[PDB]
């Protein structure tokens, strides 16, 4: 018994393999290059994703189907849930939809060691969740925009190339100085349009590109440790575990380590691969709910863009 | 008695910004825990400070912190609402308030007003209502109604424009994809 | 232990600081010996705001940056006084100014608490004393 | 047209799904057996992501 399963929610389309026994079969994944939508790639890498994922296996083996219903974009979770709803069909096998956020949780439980405090991290969507009283909550998030997706406009402002994460860290790599930038976090959540507005407010001001982006990474990582902290402190959790594109900083993750050894906790990341948006997750989510029962129908399988941590329900566990 | 409040240095940030953050809150604690007397809010007196060494020492007020009774006995949240309702009529736009903010002995006092700020912005009060919100349907996702509702009776029976800024609390509560 | 004493219609004149090591201030407007104890502190330990410690006293229980206002708010006048000072100094300086020695002077009274709060524009709730030592702990900002 | 009746068929149970998800729709569109044109192009997008994801 194994699981094919897609992600869509965002412009990385990932289409992975995982089998019963916690193995991956097969997993690769396409970020969609902006120059279309995120949806118009996924529509045109499934196809050649899936020709893949069979000629890895014979297609008569994948025994379910999942897909990323969300959260995410609108069109995106469109084209995935009808890619997924024709392979479905056609192979007259299950289809299940898994929440995309919680894939990565997931995902990062799996590839990495239990329970860990989770600060997903991506170019639209930067949230702390944790599994507490039988549900995936969201125990701080931001409230204007995402900190991948503000060090995203950064970058674009300052010519940076897209993804800006890597190039961010590598320039505060060699930063001392540090600009004055607003620190905004209200209770455990954070504004990081403040934050970005105050960088583009800095570099208008001809403060050295170094020293800003040294300034703006500090910034937002000291605000995301310290939400951590804050939900560590309210949840206790066993672990802090970055996941989401943001997790390939360096600069971040060695923040977090700190963070946790003076808290007296581990923090993990998982692979490079499976860190990102990849199939891999929404595959291995499908098929952990589909190992206890989560039987979905043509008619369950409608998008929920705004697809909340806490609108679903959790057994594998 | 009295007692001692320290912004440590965490390690895990960079010193220069970690003590120029420390500094400024607890300067700005001070100046809004002070001011906020002016108000009629019960709050700790700031009997003496130190930024050099991050340390205010303070008076110590012997009453259990609103989180811990304010599922309990619900007339906390119309207190909360009340001195809520005093610092938005006043402008002094608290950015962080949550249930662990306030003490309830006798009265209701507010504790910490690290991240306070003085705007006139609507907009920023309904923001932290937003906040409020945000952390007690956290903390006591049971009782967010009920908490909720008397809080709001509060902030009406204190402050006048209250409708106004909570017309645009649901314009920011409406800030999600589409 | 610093010497603090409040005099009842003390004979003020100017020559005592010609003597010089001693702050005259209005006992009226002074709150009690709350508010000399917390100048002696701040003046003590926080950074001076003025050149010398003593006066540096007075500008503390001022409650404001500015010097000559301290002086005209809480400086002393005729009648009513009180000596901050460091035993001797103290006899003679009773001795030059005058008056009658009253601890009573320097507690609270309803009079004394309507002047303290027009004085320091204490417009809120919260007791007296207490608030004034929160305005000098405050003068350190802005 | 199409080529045959059977992919047509497919097609239509792959995609219809899709579009009774939107109950606002901008104008009357016929599907069966400026705004107007950016919608009948997402529609024309959703048809062939079905058909070739066979």
């Amino acid at each position: 018994m194994i699981c094919l399963g897609l992600e869509g929610t965002a412009e990385k389309t990932g289409v992975g393999i995982v089998t019963s026994d916690g193995e991956v079969l097969f997993n690769k994944t396409i970020m969609y290059k902006p120059p279309r939508e995120a949806a118009d790639h996924h529509a045109e890498t499934f196809p050649k994703l899936i020709k893949e994922a069979f000629e890895v296996v014979d297609k008569n083996e994948i025994d379910l189907i999942a897909f990323s219903q969300g959260p995410g974009l609108g069109p995106s979770l469109r084209v995935t849930a009808t890619v997924a709803r024709t392979l479905s069909l056609t192979l007259k096998k299950p289809i299940i939809g898994v929440n995309h956020c919680i894939a990565h949780i997931e995902i990062g439980k799996l590839t990495t060691e239990e329970d860990p405090l989770t600060l997903y991290v991506s170019g639209g969507n930067t949230q702390v969740i944790a599994y507490v009283s039988k549900k995936y909550r969201v125990f701080g998030e931001t409230l204007d925009i995402a900190v991948g997706n503000c060090l995203d406009q950064f970058a674009r402002y300052v010519n940076l190339p897209h993804p800006g994460g890597p190039y961010i860290e590598e320039l505060a790599r060699k930063g001392k100085k540090l600009v004055d930038l607003p620190y905004t976090v209200k209770g455990m959540d954070i504004a990081f349009s403040g934050l970005l507005t105050a960088a583009m407010r800095a570099y208008d001001a001809g403060e050295r590109l170094e020293d800003i982006c040294y300034s703006l990474q500090e910034y937002a990582f000291s605000m995301l440790t310290e939400i951590t902290e804050r939900a560590l402190a309210h949840t206790n959790k066993g672990e802090v575990m970055l996941v989401g594109g943001v997790a390939a900083n360096n600069r971040l993750r060695e923040m977090l380590k700190a963070m946790c050894e003076g808290q007296n906790v581990d923090f993990y990341v998982p692979p490079k691969e499976f860190c990102g948006d990849n199939g891999a997750m929404i595959a291995w989510l499908g098929l952990l709910m589909h190992k206890n029962g989560r039987w979905m129908s043509l008619d369950e399988t409608k998008i929920i863009p705004n697809y909340r941590t806490d609108m679903v329900e959790v057994n594998w566990i | 008695d009295v007692i001692i409040k320290e912004r440590v240095k965490k390690g895990y940030r960079d010193e220069r910004l970690d003590e120029n953050i420390r500094k400024s809150r607890t300067a700005r604690e001070a100046r809004y825990l002070a001011l906020v007397k002016d108000f009629g809010i019960p709050a700790p007196y700031i009997f003496d400070v130190d930024l050099d060494n991050k340390r205010i020492m303070m008076s110590y007020i012997n009453g259990k912190l609103a989180k811990d009774v304010i599922e309990d006995n619900l007339d906390i949240a119309y207190k909360i609402g009340e001195i809520v309702g005093k610092l938005h009529k006043n402008d002094v736009i608290h950015n962080d308030l949550t249930t662990s903010n306030f003490i309830f002995d006798k009265d209701l006092y507010i504790i910490d007003f690290g991240l306070g700020k003085i705007s006139n912005l609507d907009r920023d009060k309904a923001v932290d209502l937003i906040v409020f919100k945000k952390a007690v349907l956290s903390t006591h996702h049971e009782k967010f109604d009920e908490i909720w509702e008397r809080f709001l009776e509060g902030y009406k029976s204190v402050y006048d424009r209250w409708e106004i800024i909570l017309e645009l609390m649901k314009d920011v509560e409406r800030r999600a994809r589409y | 232990p610093m010497i603090i004493r409040g005099i009842r219609g003390a004979r003020i004149n100017n020559e005592i600081f010609n003597l010089g090591k001693f702050q005259i201030l209005n006992a009226d407007v002074v709150a009690t010996k709350k508010h000399v104890l917390h100048a002696i502190n701040q003046a003590k330990t926080k950074k001076p705001i003025a050149k010398s410690f003593w006066m540096e006293i007075l500008v503390r229980a001022s409650g404001q940056r500015q010097i000559h206002e301290a002086i005209k708010i809480i400086g002393a006048k005729d009648g009513n006084v009180c000596l901050i000072c460091e035993e001797e100094t103290f006899r003679k300086i009773y001795e030059l100014i005058g008056g009658e020695i009253d601890d009573s002077v320097l507690e609270i009274n309803e009079d004394k608490e309507r002047l303290i709060r027009e004085i320091f524009k204490i417009r809120g709730f919260g007791n007296v004393v207490e608030r004034v030592l929160e305005k000098i702990a405050l003068i350190e900002l802005k | 047209e199409f080529p045959s009746e059977d992919v047509a068929k497919v097609v239509y149970e792959a995609v219809l799904y899709e579009h009774l998800s939107v109950p606002y729709r901008r104008s009357e569109i016929d599907f069966k057996l400026s705004a107007l044109r950016g919608t009948v192009n997402s529609y024309l997008r959703w048809i062939k992501a079905a058909i070739d994801v066979i």
